RNA sequence: AUGGCCAGAAAGUGGUGUUGACGCAAUGUGUCUGCCCAGUGCUCUGAAUGUCAAAGUGAAGAAAUUCAACCAAGCGCGG
């Protein structure tokens, strides 16, 4: 281990005509004990550079060598440099081997602090409508996570149409969706785009003016306010989600919404989606006295 | 720092006549000495 | 798996239980006919369900609820099931529609997390549409609170009994299966053992080539007539021959009756064995 | 319901109380120790004895530690003492063996080593299901 | 000594108010929260109840504390979450009415209600860890800061939430 | 269709009977209840023979075959062999095989197109099985149980296996077999599928202690009782099995 | 004191320890209170009893652990001997949880075939062992008292070492006397131990060449049923040669078909024919 | 708290728990800080060549190739 780490360090120093002479040379030296190398931080800094400077055959063979423990790589605190660099180069086979084992453990991975951000950028960047869907289906209930969807044409992740097909799942799915969303809210982790998608399909499916609607709008309100409203307006689904919240909200709620909206009017205006929520807020708000005291003095 | 010594357990359990015979042969070799 | 039937006296709780189960629960027009808990059983989707009939609950706080109706409350509190709150849109029960609403709201805390259904019984007398709009909203806004569903049934003409039964039984099955899956799935992501074994039973293996196998079913069975013991013109059967010709230990079987030989007269022949 | 088989015909009993017979199943037991015979009578000084197809109560002397914790019912499957079947055949096996069986009649193991006596196979369907040779 | 448990559910506490006297406070190994030895009066029998609470910060020995729904809203008394008004600090609160106190027993935590829900009575309570919970209004709770102090050495920073933070 | 019966008072129908697509063998004993339940379901479409094997009434675990053949152990008497031949039509071949493992019913499971045998079977017995039964013979263990005849029920529609058979082994067996397979129980949790049920392409007889969820599975995987029962209906509705077998 | 049904051992301790000592005794049956002795109504085979004994030991360790117990006796003495042995082992596991380096552990052990297997446990877990049998114990009784002291205090103990399954697991079968089965096959040698695992159907065959090439011909003859001349799926040329040799006569083929019915002369004839063929085939000797 | 951890095949089994985010647990440490090298591979970013549009009018955009030691950044870091 001492000589193995030492020699690869020198190859790492040379790399951080001569270029490919090293990548075969390092590969043959590191052939076999990749699991230990991804454990060591110094060898972690060796590998993503190697995959960046990898010849066409190398990135496939290392992928098959990494076959077994992709999920364990996600939970590893140091494999983020390599796993991020493995996903950012686009290739049809590598995104077909990365997701299947990421599949079916969405709840555990998001709860894991470091893999949660790794679980997002795979969903945001390269995920295609099939694997994007069933990660959202896994959010709806544990039945969808464990069981492969039936022969019905409703293979998408829309609550309105799936519950129309089977009305009897209204009660359990909503409870599971609320509990998972509420737990992350109390974890204060609210910068997840796929979290905002779950929030949207949850609020949309609630019957209007119902008690649980009051519970949802109030629990969304309750926080320090300097984080959750800002990024939820930044994202796509949340921006429309918060538009409905203003429409269905009460005036006291609207006071709290705009009060949390403070000292960031420059940035969210430049953002593509958050100038749609103020767009709706302008024409659904009634209290013009606070409208002229908060939104305009910080705008003009 | 101790573990399950399988081979030692077999040696301890199977060998009782051999350890007895060793002791008698040693006592005899002491006695003739 | 339990269905719990509660409500005011004289709303039709006992009639509903008699309709779906075979428990002998008395049905009489006076106030407290059922003075004890009765249990019935029904089968839905090859599973057994319990149905419990309760005495009846009046519009009083829990402090001066007497011994009979405390049997109703104890089942409401310490049994996890689907509660069927029977309401009377008419006033034949002897209690106002108002008093039935306040009684439901008072006992809702006992329905802390259970599946609550409000079933409007005795609707062969006066249905939902024949109600003033303020009352219709008061019944409707009860659904517009929590997860309470409203169903309509009549236990005299048996109009809504089966549909109410199936609707409640389906919802109980879905929630229970959801809870079982949740318990098997631990927080660490490790699937529990009992979950793993039930995975193999759900799974159906299928040949990868997608080809079926030839089945040799004769044409005769396709035109067969199902045997029924109440049909006068049924098949004779061997047991009926046995009873007419003696008993279990007296009848002697002719084993050569079904022998198919070349010459029929060769049956009942002593076949030589030793020479 | 005591596990005394019904319809059994008379045969020569050759396994009295206090006898060691082998274990023929794959439950982890090697030999069994007979301490009681189900259906035994009440006569003075007579040691209860069993035969093929007779439930007995036995303890495991050597085998898996779990099976050595409790007294188990068992059905005798093979017998070294010659006995006669109603077809006039006097027959015997080369060892005494049984199978651990629950009081209802269900085998605890899943396979039987060696042949199974005809009387035991006919009496207990579960032993008949887990038999490879019947003679 | 004895676990810190509330009074049993009864008509007198749920509809009136009962007077009790505390005698001393005892420290026990295993925790820093100081237990309070209290003696109550049985409304039905001429006997004294020996039960132990947790001494909040600021209280002393020798109060005629009131136990019930309409007790005085002072430090040292308990009150159902329905009666106590918004923003009030509550300690040793009950998840459900009957568990004799479950949430917030370590030396210095507290819970402040941020809103009451009248119809289908529910009270919203904030956990010390920054979580939001809803509990029935019929539950009880000890008013004030539980004694122990030492709240200047709590590091609240996360690697992930910092990335979440704006 | 699937029906429930017991021989005398025991739910081990597979021990005392053998059901094929051309013939049915029923044990002889005391009353005629066991014979009558089979002839109520098979009203002379195929013959039913009252037989004993080697002076026993466990003919189900001593005989194996399909519509094309029947095999009996070497302990079978000549008269017992004659009874079978005179009772059955000439289009079925009967052969008495001299094999050490005399419990043929426990060591052979055979549909019309394939057969599974005990791994320790003789080579000569394997040759005869492929000849008389006219099938392709394979040596296999059902969930590491060598008695394939007792831990698996087979027909040309589908097949039941031992309840604790892992997912991977079901896939290999089904591809080897050609029919869908599910893991199921019989007679209220019994693992001896072969000893507790008999089945052909249009009829199954199980014990009286078989539960309703189990009987639904049997109908679905064996395509009985008309309806649909393809086995995909088993995946379609799954709440009962999860609720009943968790 | 892990078992004081009457409490006599607790009474003896209560009168000979140094002043201000601690003695705690647990028992399933109720115990009449003894002064200066802590009495427990809890059991011993439950981890609840582990927690409550943690509770009344504080952070202090334990110096001596006593075990004097026996289950109900009267069933063939085989069930009685084993159950007592397990109770001794479980008491030992409890002692390892609560005892200081250098502690003393004493147990009543019924003398049986598990007596030596339990003694090996204290050997690997303590430093000094001895069985005493004080005079008060009845001479007719099979009970004995084992004292293992000098407890090594490892950081962690292998659970297999404390698991009753791994300690009381029966040893491997000794090598069968193949010489006796071949040279004296007319002796009875009654079999009462069970059959081996995996050799069901009680039948085994090899090829004739294997008998020729083996280093232990006695082992093959004494443990197999049939020496087969069947041409292998591939096709053995040695089988073709050995079949066609004139040394292998009709008598040789008769003996190979049924090995379990052979006698002294038949077995010697098989060995002689093996040597003659090996000389033809050029085998060493 | 319909919670986490540990045992137990599971449990309507338990413990922790007489516990309630300071409490209870689990991973790493017992190389930290300061400085030096005409040290180091790159990302962002930047340059050049040759093309075709450009709401009945606003931005000047994209395509294909060659590239970049130091000339106001960063990821790393090595002795
Ligand atoms: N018209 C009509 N009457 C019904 C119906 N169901 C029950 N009843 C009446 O209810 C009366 C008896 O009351 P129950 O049905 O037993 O109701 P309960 O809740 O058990 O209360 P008790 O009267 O004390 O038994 C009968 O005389 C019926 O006339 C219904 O569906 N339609």
């Amino acid at each position: 281990l001492a000589e193995e780490l030492a020699r690869t360090k020198q190859l790492w120093e040379t790399l951080r005509e001569q270029r490919q002479k090293l990548i075969e040379e390092l590969y043959s030296i590191i052939t076999g004990r990749i699991k230990d190398f991804v454990l060591k931080h110094d060898a972690v800094r060796a590998v993503q550079t190697a995959i960046k400077y990898a010849t066409p055959t190398q990135r496939r063979q290392i992928a098959k060598e990494l076959q077994g423990s992709y999920a364990q790589l996600a939970e590893s605190r140091y494999a983020k440099f390599l796993i991020a660099k493995l996903l950012v180069q686009n290739d049809e086979e590598i995104r077909d081997m990365i997701i299947p084992e990421f599949f079916g453990k969405v709840r555990k991975l998001i709860n894991h602090p470091e893999a949660s951000w790794i679980l997002d950028d795979i969903y945001r960047t390269v995920a295609t409508k099939q694997q994007k869907a069933q990660m959202l289906r896994e959010w709806y209930g544990p039945e969808f996570a464990l069981f492969k969807p039936e022969k019905g044409a409703e293979a998408t992740a829309d609550l309105s149409k799936i519950l129309a097909e089977e009305p009897s799942k209204r009660a359990p799915v909503l409870k599971y969706l609320f509990d998972m969303t509420n737990t992350l809210i109390q974890k204060k982790m609210t910068g997840f785009t796929m979290l905002h998608d779950a929030m949207l399909q949850y609020f949309l499916n609630l019957k209007p003016e119902s008690e649980e609607l009051k519970e949802f709008v109030e629990v969304i309100k309750g926080d320090e306010g300097g984080d959750l409203l800002k990024n939820l307006a930044f994202t796509k689904s949340g921006a429309r989600l918060v538009c409905l919240l203003l429409a269905h909200g009460n005036a006291k709620d609207r006071k709290q919404i705009l009060k949390t909206y403070k000292d960031t009017f420059q940035l969210m205006c430049g953002d593509q989606y958050a100038h749609m929520v103020i767009l709706t807020a302008y024409d659904v708000i009634d209290d013009t006295v606070m409208t002229a005291k908060t939104i305009f003095p910080e705008l003009l | 720092e101790i573990t399950f010594d399988k081979e030692a357990r077999i040696e301890y359990l199977t060998g009782f006549r051999k350890r007895k015979q060793a002791r008698i042969k040693q006592a005899k070799e002491i006695a003739e000495r | 798996r339990t269905l719990l039937v509660a409500g005011f006296p004289n709303v039709g709780k006992s009639s509903f239980v008699r309709s779906v189960t075979r428990a002998d629960t008395p049905v009489e027009p006076y106030a407290f006919t059922t003075k004890s808990l009765f249990v019935g059983h029904l089968d839905y989707k090859y599973l057994r369900y319990q149905v419990i009939d309760t005495p009846g609950i009046l519009d009083h706080p829990l402090e001066e609820m007497n011994t009979i109706e405390m049997q109703s409350v104890t089942a409401l509190a310490h049994l996890r099931a689907a509660v069927l709150y029977f309401m009377d849109i008419s006033e034949q029960c002897g209690f106002s529609l108002k008093a039935q609403i306040n009684l439901f709201k008072s006992i809702k805390p006992l329905f802390a997390n259970k599946m609550v259904f409000i079933v409007l019984n005795k609707m062969d007398i006066k249905k939902f549409e024949e109600l003033d709009p303020e009352m219709q909203q008061e019944i409707n806004d009860l659904t517009k609170s929590g997860e309470v569903e409203i169903l309509r049934a009549s236990c005299a003409t048996q109009e809504g009994v089966q549909e109410v039964k199936n609707h409640v039984c389906e919802r109980l099955l879905v929630e229970r299966v959801s809870q079982k899956l949740k318990a098997g799935t631990h927080s660490n992501g490790n699937i529990g053992t009992r979950l793993q074994e039930v995975m193999a039973r759900i799974h159906v293996a299928t040949p990868m080539d997608g080809t079926t196998r030839e089945t040799f079913i004769p044409e005769a069975v396709k035109n067969l007539k199902k045997y029924d013991k109440n049909d006068p013109n049924r098949r004779v059967l061997a047991r009926d021959i046995e009873e007419a010709n003696g008993g279990a230990g007296v009848f002697n079987v002719d084993l050569r009756k079904d022998w198919i030989l070349e010459n029929p007269e060769w049956k009942y022949d002593k076949i030589p064995e030793i020479f | 319901k005591r596990g005394a088989p019904g319809g059994k015909l008379k045969m020569t009993l050759g396994l009295p109380v206090g006898a060691i017979m082998n274990c023929a199943d794959n439950s982890g037991a090697r030999n069994l120790y007979i301490i009681a015979v189900k259906g035994a009578g009440a006569r003075l000084n007579r040691l209860p004895a069993g035969g093929v197809g007779d439930m007995v109560m036995a303890t495991v002397k050597k085998g898996k530690p779990e099976l050595r914790k409790k007294v188990h019912p068992a059905v005798i499957v093979r017998q070294a003492k010659p006995w006669k079947r109603f077809d006039g055949v006097f027959l015997y096996f080369e060892d005494n063996a049984g199978v651990i069986v629950n009081p209802k009649g269900e085998m605890k193991g899943s396979a039987i080593t060696g042949p199974v006596g005809k009387e035991a196979a006919e009496l207990w369907p579960r032993i008949a299901s887990n038999a490879g040779v019947v003679m | 000594k004895a676990p810190a448990k509330f009074r049993p559910l009864d008509y007198a506490e749920r509809h009136g108010y009962i007077r009790g006297i505390v005698k001393e406070i005892i420290h026990d190994p295993g925790r820093g929260a100081p237990l309070a030895r209290v003696v109550f009066r049985s409304p039905y029998k001429y006997k004294q109840i020996t039960e132990t609470f947790i001494a909040n910060e600021g209280m002393y020995t020798g109060q005629f504390i009131y136990a019930g729904k309409n007790a005085a809203l002072t430090v040292g008394n308990i009150l159902p979450l329905s009666s106590v008004p918004e923003g009030t600090v509550v300690s040793n609160v009950e998840e459900k009415p009957g568990d004799r106190g479950a949430l917030g027993r370590t030396s210095g935590n507290y819970v402040t209600v941020v809103g009451h829900n009248p119809d289908e009575g529910k009270t919203r309570i904030k956990l010390p860890s920054g979580a939001k919970k809803v509990v029935p209004s019929s539950s009880r709770g000890m008013i004030g800061i539980v004694a122990g102090g030492g709240r200047t050495d709590k590091p609240l920073l996360k690697a992930s939430r910092a990335k979440h933070k704006f | 269709m699937a029906v429930r019966a017991q021989f005398e008072n025991s739910n081990e129908v597979g021990v005392f009977a053998t059901l094929t697509n051309s013939y049915c063998l029923v044990a002889l004993g005391a009353s005629e209840n066991f014979y009558s339940v089979f002839e109520a379901e098979l009203q002379d479409v195929i013959p039913i023979c009252r037989t004993t094997i080697a002076g026993t009434r466990i003919i189900g675990r001593l005989t194996a075959g399909n519509r094309k053949g029947l095999l009996v152990p070497t302990t079978t008497t000549d008269q017992e062999l004659q009874h079978l031949r005179n009772s059955l039509p000439d289009d079925i071949r009967i052969q008495r095989i001299e094999e050490r493992l005399s419990a043929l019913g426990n060591v052979i499971v055979c549909n019309d197109h394939t057969a599974l045998i005990h791994p320790d079977l003789e080579r000569e017995t394997e040759e005869i099985i492929a000849d008389v039964l006219g099938v392709e013979v394979f040596r296999q263990t059902i969930a590491d149980h060598v008695l394939v005849g007792s831990y698996m029920a087979l027909s040309n529609q589908g097949g039941l296996v031992h309840p604790k058979t892992s997912i991977q082994d079901q896939d290999e067996l089904s591809s080897l077999l050609g029919v869908p397979l599910v893991a199921g129980s019989v007679n209220r949790g019994s693992n001896v599928i072969g000893g507790g049920m008999v089945v052909n392409d249009w009829l199954a007889v199980t014990g009286l202690d078989t539960t309703a969820p189990e009987l639904s599975v049997i109908e679905s995987v064996f395509r009985l009782g008309e309806g649909a029962g393809p086995g995909a209906i088993n995946t379609s509705m799954k709440n009962t099995i999860v609720e009943s077998f968790y | 004191d892990l078992c004081a049904a009457p409490g006599s051992w607790c009474q003896v301790c209560a009168e000979t320890m140094p002043k201000d000592s601690l003695i705690i005794g647990v028992d399933l049956a109720p115990i009449k209170p003894i002064p200066k002795v802590i009495t427990f109504q809890s059991d011993i085979t439950t981890e609840k009893c582990r927690a409550t004994i943690r509770s009344h030991l504080k952070t202090w360790k334990a110096d001596v652990v006593l075990h004097d117990g026996a289950p109900n006796v009267g069933t063939a003495w085989v069930q009685d001997s084993y159950n007592q042995a397990e109770l001794a082992l479980h008491s030992l596991k409890l002692a390892t949880e609560f005892l200081i380096e250098g502690g003393t552990f004493v147990t009543k052990v019924f003398r049986s075939k598990d007596y030596n297997k339990l003694l090996w446990v204290c050997n690997q877990l303590f430093t000094k062992v001895e069985a005493t049998k004080p005079p008060s114990s009845r001479n007719v009784s099979a009970e004995i008292f084992v004292v293992c002291r000098g407890f090594k205090a490892p950081k962690r103990i292998d659970p297999r070492l404390l698991d009753p399954r791994s300690i009381f697991e029966d040893l491997a079968d000794p090598a069968p006397n193949n010489e006796a089965r071949v040279y004296n096959p007319e002796q009875k040698k009654r079999k009462r131990e069970g059959y081996e695992e995996g050799d069901y159907t009680q039948y085994k065959e090899t090829s004739a060449i294997e008998f020729i090439n083996t280093t232990d011909p006695i082992a093959i003859l004494a443990n197999y049923n049939k020496l087969s001349f069947e041409q292998p799926p591939n096709g053995d040329v040695a089988l073709a040669a050995l079949e066609k040799l004139p040394e292998t006569t009709k008598e040789i083929r008769a003996c190979c078909d049924d090995l379990k019915v052979l006698g002294k002369k038949d077995f010697r004839l098989l060995l002689k024919w093996r040597l003659r063929v090996r000389e033809i085939f050029g085998l060493p000797s």
